[PDB]
């Protein structure tokens, strides 16, 4: 009941994807064999589990990157939809020529692993969004499911450019050609940074040696928070649709932001108690999100605090009403209470409380106004273009593209102004 | 109709019993409530013995 096929996608998809799967197999009590010792994963002859997992890629080696670690043999063979070709890094060549006409096969496969449940609810893809393969077959996918199971709802954890260095050069066209099929074709995308986190590890966490795999744990823990309060029992419990119903206003402000709570180095849990007040000052903390945007520059349109564990509601609605009726400024007026909450009962595996905290902030549009820049400052000159020119892309879907961020962007700086 | 047994003579009985069992389970209580007290108490302890590990 209300099942969830995770597709994932490209390299950062099929990295936070295998330490997902680590984390949610940790959670239920598996081991790696995939024994017990629907939402999720599915039954097999002889009690084993297997996930509801499709991974693809056009590069065939990142399937023996995440299939010979830990947590490994769990995902069925029949889903490694891996092209023998190559990715190469570029949109229109994951989009329109080599990574296209291999959806086919894709399609089969989601189609075998949908018709096959009961009651499907959501998508929910992790993916990158400048990587080829990764945004170019995410988008493609996106359109084509979307186009056909409306039904259902869609729920996308990007990772955005690193805002201050960048890690490959053609970064933007492929953002914003993602961000193009994104508002038109998706439900629920949240988006996270590859650089907040490295300033949380190193300042939340006192790490020294933050390895990528570190990094995605705490994207996965995240993302496992999130739905958390829907296969376990709760004194109130939510969903994937009561996010989207309680969150998005406006069928495209649908932008997300991730906290998560708590997270702390040695000394700072030898001094600091677990009481709901400490995880609400350290949840709304601009230097403990996963999105390099710091809300004090916006408000909160909304946002949504799943906790888990076991406390009294009390406490946290009078901590709601605190955080909400003192900080009158960081938050808007025209939608009142604009802060959600909710509560499950199961707190994570070796602790007594935690904290998910899922905002649609007006905030990060500054972040979409940095990408209009470089993009901007990357077309006048046509600089790259001839790559994307090369399999086919007319130019005009580019224009409107950026026309389309524009939009986006503007819709925000329509609303944090907006007063009554 | 010279007397009626309709009026409490035995008020102070009634009074006076109906406070003793009210004291009585007064006292049960506050030990039910200590309990459950110190009860919560050490199972938080054990959370913090748990975390320090
Ligand atoms: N936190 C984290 N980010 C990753 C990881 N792998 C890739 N990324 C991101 O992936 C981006 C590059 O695009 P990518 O999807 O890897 O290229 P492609 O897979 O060949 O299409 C970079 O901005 C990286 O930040 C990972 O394992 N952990």
């Amino acid at each position: 009941m209300r099942e969830i096929v995770h597709i994932q996608g490209g390299q950062c998809g099929n990295q936070i994807g295998a330490k997902f799967w680590e984390v949610i197999s940790d959670e239920h009590g598996i081991d790696p064999t995939g024994t017990y010792h629907n939402v999720y994963y599915n039954e097999a002859t002889g009690g084993r589990y297997v996930p509801r997992a499709i991974l693809m890629d056009l590069e065939p080696g990142t399937m023996d990157s995440v299939r010979a670690g830990p947590f490994g043999q769990l995902f069925r063979p029949d889903n490694f939809v891996f092209g023998q070709t190559g990715a190469g890094n570029n949109w229109a060549k994951g989009h329109y020529t080599e990574g296209a006409e291999l959806i086919d096969s894709v399609l089969d496969v989601v189609r075998k692993e949908a018709e096959g449940c009961d009651c499907l609810q959501g998508f929910q893809i992790t993916h990158s969004l400048g990587g080829g393969t990764g945004s170019g077959m995410g988008t493609l996918l996106i359109s084509k499911v979307r186009e056909e199971y409306p039904d259902r709802i869609m729920e996308t954890f990007s990772v955005v450019p690193s805002p201050k260095v960048s890690d490959t050069v053609v970064e933007p066209y492929n953002a914003t050609l993602s961000v193009h099929q994104l508002v038109e074709n998706a439900d629920e995308c949240m988006v996270i940074d590859n650089e907040a986190l490295y300033d949380i590890c190193f300042r939340t966490l006192k790490l020294t040696t933050p390895t990528y795999g570190d990094l995605n744990h705490l994207v996965s823990a995240a993302m496992s928070g999130v739905t958390c309060c829907l296969r376990f029992p709760g004194q109130l419990n939510s969903d994937l649709r009561k996010l989207a119903v309680n969150l998005i206003p406006f069928p495209r402000l649908h932008f997300f932001m991730i906290g998560f709570a708590p997270l702390t180095s040695r000394g700072s849990q030898q001094y600091r108690a677990l009481t709901v007040p400490e995880l609400t000052q350290q949840m709304f903390d601009a230097k403990n999100m996963m999105c390099a945007a710091d809300p004090r520059h916006g408000r909160y349109l909304t946002a949504s605090a799943l906790f888990r564990g076991r406390m009294s509601t009390k406490e946290v609605d009078e901590q709601m009403l605190n955080v909400q009726n003192k900080n009158s400024s960081y938050f808007v007026e025209w939608i009142p209470n604009n802060i959600k909450s909710s509560i499950c009962d199961i707190p994570p595996k070796g602790l007594k409380m935690a904290v998910t905290f899922v905002g649609n902030s007006t905030a990060i549009q500054e972040m979409f106004k940095r990408v209009a820049e470089q993009f901007t400052a990357m077309f006048r000159r046509k600089a790259f273009l001839h790559w994307y020119t090369g399999e086919g892309m007319d130019e005009m879907e580019f224009t409107e593209a950026e026309s389309n961020m524009n939009d986006l962007v503007s819709e925000y700086q329509q609303y944090q102004d907006a007063t009554a | 109709l010279k007397c009626l047994d309709g009026e409490d003579l035995n008020q102070g009985n009634r009074r006076r019993l109906q406070q003793l069992q009210q004291r009585d389970w007064i006292e049960q209580q506050i030990r039910e409530k200590e309990e459950r007290k110190r009860q919560e108490d050490e199972e938080k302890k054990a959370f913090e013995q748990q975390t320090l590990h």
